[PDB]
């Protein structure tokens, strides 16, 4: 178990500056090289800096001047001291650590970096139950559709954790600096309205969590 | 700077079926600095093959490597599901550090037809204003699939907006979700709201409505 776990990562204004930080364990860390790496939200994966052994730093000229990569080896922890941020630096940072040939043999979990000037906000979360004039058979779909918050992420489960076999939660799209995703879940016709059915939605950044039941509608 | 452009962007195979993805190189580089990594859904990336045809830690040996110069390739004896994936490769000999942008890999399977639903504004959103008409489309396959929206049996495109999942893991389908939103004052002035899936699985659209003012 060589691990790397990466922490700090959040929401920041651009222009503002935000630290990351990377504890390894398992490995003599003081003996590598390592560096940080990110994936942009279209899923390209881009060097951000390296550090050697010894202090000597490395950087595209993406960030030069504006993030400095730095290593304690003796708490066995690699930052990311980021400024002058731009939306453009939105990504999941992971750290990871360097081969004597360029590869990265380890890698983090990641930790999320949204810049933005978009303000922290709650979900909405609505119901979405079959119209009153819907008709049977079989298996019934049901949804919450999670509405205008903001950053990600936020969770969702059915029933506390209980259903989850029939789930697809969607990923959200962004729309004028707010987020929206849905979930469907799908149960047997008899199953409902008798068994309840909740959709449970945690909103981290926000402090928030809520729940709401899937109501028939009704005349 | 090393550019590496990596085909196909997408690729689709049948289980057992022997798979080869290639990473071109913009300059000659050095294969002692070229490396591929595997990327699952939801997980981080991992090393997957070193120096162009190291096997790296835990890799099943119907993986290999091969290539030199400006072009370099990886190669699986038999897709399997496990491999459904995001492949990149990275090379190491020239600074700035680059990757190549990837080439997903998915599972053929037999085509299902999507299952589709559709879903009024809750009286809690229009409360506060607004009204979002949801239609899910769901556990289809092949990927490939387009919804039309229609108000009063009239097309309606702006204020749509489609999310996408991943293709499934337990049973290789995809699923969508198709979400029209609109003001409670717009909502409010027709009547008619109509989801219609277009899909190969059948030759006539899958069609889903419901009335402002039913019962
Ligand atoms: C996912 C790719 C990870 C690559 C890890 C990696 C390994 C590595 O040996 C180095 C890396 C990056 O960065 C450069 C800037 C080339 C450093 C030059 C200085 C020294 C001692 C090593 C270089």
């Amino acid at each position: 178990e060589v691990k790397l776990v990466e922490s700090g990562g959040g929401l920041v204004k651009p222009g503002g500056s935000l630290k990351l930080s990377c504890a390894a364990s398992g490995f003599t860390f003081n003996n590598y090289v390592m560096v940080w790496l990110r994936q942009t939200p279209e899923k390209r994966l881009e060097w951000v800096a390296s550090i050697s052994r010894g202090g000597s730093t490395y950087y595209p000229d993406s960030v030069k001047g504006r993030f400095t990569i730095s290593r304690d080896n003796a708490r066995n922890i690699l930052y990311l001291q980021m400024s002058s941020l731009r939306s453009e630096d939105t990504a999941m940072y992971y750290c990871v650590r360097g081969t004597t040939i360029v590869a990265g043999d380890v890698w983090g979990a990641g930790t999320t970096v949204t810049v933005s000037s978009a303000k922290t906000t709650p979900p909405s979360v609505y119901p979405l139950a079959p119209g009153s004039a819907a008709q049977t058979n079989s298996m019934v779909t049901l949804g919450c559709l999670v509405k205008g918050y903001f950053p990600e992420p936020v969770t969702v489960t059915w029933n506390s954790g209980s259903l989850s076999s029939g789930v697809h939660t969607f990923p959200a799209v962004l729309q004028s600096d707010l987020y929206t995703l849905s979930s469907s879940v799908t149960v047997p016709s008899s199953t409902w309205p008798s068994e309840t059915v909740t959709c449970n939605v945690a909103h981290p950044a926000s402090s928030t969590k809520v729940d709401k039941k899937i109501v028939p509608r009704d005349c | 700077d090393i550019v590496l452009t990596q085909s196909p962007t997408t690729m689709a195979a049948s289980p057992g079926e022997k798979i080869t993805i290639t990473c071109s190189a913009s300059s000659s580089i050095s294969s002692n600095y070229l490396h591929w990594y595997q990327q699952k859904p939801g997980f981080s990336p991992k090393l997957l093959i070193y120096r162009t045809s190291n096997l790296a830690s835990g890799v099943p040996a119907r993986f290999s490597g091969s290539g030199s110069g400006t072009s370099y390739s990886l190669t699986i004896g038999t897709m399997e599901a496990e491999d459904v994936a995001t492949y990149y490769c990275q090379q190491g000999s020239s600074i700035p550090l680059t990757f190549g942008a990837g080439t997903k890999l998915e599972l053929k399977r037999a085509d299902a037809a999507p299952t589709v639903s559709i879903f009024p504004p809750s009286s809690e959103q229009l409360t506060s204003g607004g009204a979002s008409v949801v239609c899910f489309l769901n556990n289809f396959y092949p990927k490939d699939i387009n919804v039309k929206w229609k108000i009063d049996g009239s097309e309606r495109q702006n204020g749509v907006l489609n999310s996408w999942t991943d293709q499934d893991s337990k049973d290789s389908t995809y699923s969508m979700s198709s979400t029209l939103t609109l003001t409670k004052d717009e909502y409010e002035r027709h009547n008619s709201y109509t989801c219609e899936a277009t899909h190969k699985t059948s030759t006539s659209p899958i069609v889903k409505s419901f009335n402002r003012n039913e019962c």
